[PDB]
């Protein structure tokens, strides 16, 4: 039978993350300097 | 320089025969 | 096509790119003429290329120099534990000795056959191509501090009026056409209405960041013993004015030199003069007063 | 030994920062970022005496 | 003197120029 | 000497005329 | 100068050599 589109319905949000994933650099920039705070010793004997 | 001119005089001579026989 | 520009900060990326292309340029350029400074009585009888045996140092493989038709071609050389034969690699093609060679350092003096190695430094710790890349990072943002230093060195005259046709009138007829003796109203209208925006804080910060970058230059060119050493003993600025303390650029000057020493061993060997000497000299006028022998005036002119 | 120590002491507390002072969590890192350090001139800020001896 | 260096020159020359047309 | 010129100049015409057809 | 020259000439007579016979 023609059944069993589970395999399908993904198909139209696996591509769309395909296209958005690496055709980035025309569309975005690159600066704002984010800050990353992660995880001194005090985390590390928790 | 008096050899150069010889020198070319007989380049001229050359070129002079190899353009006619005679 | 495809275009839309991002603002005019496009500046504070142009600013970043003289940085970087200052760091490439002059890294790279200092490396450019680094393989030239000794040149050592420039073949006086002896059949080396000696630009292409300094590349060749500079890359710290040694180099030997030996005897192919007892004239001296260059060939390639990679306690004490002697070295004879012809093992190493051999770069030219049928001028090989195919016979004894030996190296011509302790055997004796002067009697050995020759194949002599060079050296670029006699004892080796640290590669000078990590001190340029060391130095040129230092500079390279010195750099870049006086290009924005000087690109927002620039000045305008705001005037200062409720805006449609009032003052353009005034500027245009009475400043940029230079008049003098302008009239106006009482309405307190230059009363330091018209102000000027300057950058004062600027230019006394302008000469001081030169001098950085000057002595900057200074401080990596007497590491790499590229020095202005004997014009400045001639010249009685010896110290603290010229600040680089004397016994350090002299003596990085000459680890070079004896570095290149065994071409002095190679010398005694075939009985001629070959000393390497640390060439500081630009012509046409340094020629021209230590001579001032009328032939030397048809030479030039 | 001791005029020494007191050279070395001076010039191993004579090293210099510029101290940035705002309400903490991403306002002023962006600032230093793109233009303090990276070198540009026209860096354009909020009317909140956000440099008014900062 | 030079001259006769010069004629000295040509006639190598000119023998080298013989031995490559004739094939001795 | 001006032979001395010549027989050098010879020499190095019969040396890279040499190795055109070497074994070398 | 001229002892170079002549054991450039020597060279060459022997590589001449090593190719031929005659």
């Amino acid at each position: 039978e023609n059944d069993f589109k589970y395999f399908d319905d993904i198909r139209p949000f696996l591509d769309e993350i395909y296209k958005t994933r690496e055709r980035y650099t025309p569309f975005y920039d690159d600066r704002a300097d984010y800050n990353t705070n992660s995880k001194s010793y005090y985390d590390y004997i928790s | 320089v008096v050899l150069e001119q010889r020198i070319a005089s007989l380049e001229q001579q050359v070129t002079t025969f190899l353009s006619s026989q005679m | 096509r495809g275009l839309n520009v991002e603002l005019s900060k496009e500046i504070s990326k142009r600013v970043v790119e003289h940085r970087n292309r200052f760091k490439r340029l002059m890294f790279n350029r200092y490396l450019e003429f680094l393989p030239l400074l000794i040149n050592y009585t420039n073949r006086d009888t002896v059949g080396i290329d000696f630009i292409q045996l300094e590349s060749a140092l500079r890359q710290n493989i040694n180099v030997v120099v030996g005897e192919a038709r007892n004239k001296q071609i260059m060939i390639l050389g990679y306690q004490k534990r002697l070295t004879k034969e012809d093992i190493y690699f051999i770069v030219p093609d049928y001028l090989i000795p195919d016979d004894c060679l030996q190296i011509h350092k302790l055997y004796d003096n002067c009697m050995s056959g020759n194949f002599v190695v060079m050296q670029n430094k006699p004892i080796q710790y640290n590669s000078d191509i990590e001190i340029i890349e060391h130095y040129t990072d230092e500079l390279a943002e010195v750099a870049l501090s006086r290009f924005s230093l000087i690109m927002q060195a620039k000045f305008s005259k705001i005037f200062k009026s409720e805006i449609n046709d009032e003052s353009i009138n005034q500027l245009v007829s009475e400043i940029y056409n230079g008049a003098p003796f302008v009239k106006m109203s009482p309405m307190f209208n230059a009363d330091d209405d018209i102000i000027d925006l300057t950058s004062n804080s600027v230019i006394p910060a302008l000469t001081e960041m030169k001098r950085e970058y000057q002595n900057k230059i200074s401080e990596l060119s007497n590491y790499l013993g590229i020095n202005s050493l004997a014009v400045d003993k001639e010249s009685g600025v010896s110290d603290e004015e010229a600040k680089s303390n004397r016994g350090f650029t002299t003596s990085n000057s000459n680890i070079y030199l004896k570095g290149r020493e065994p071409i002095t061993f190679l010398s005694k060997r075939y009985g001629l003069d070959i000393k390497p000497y640390y060439d500081d000299e630009t012509t046409s006028k340094i020629s021209m007063v230590d001579t001032l022998k009328d032939e030397s005036s048809d030479i030039n002119g």
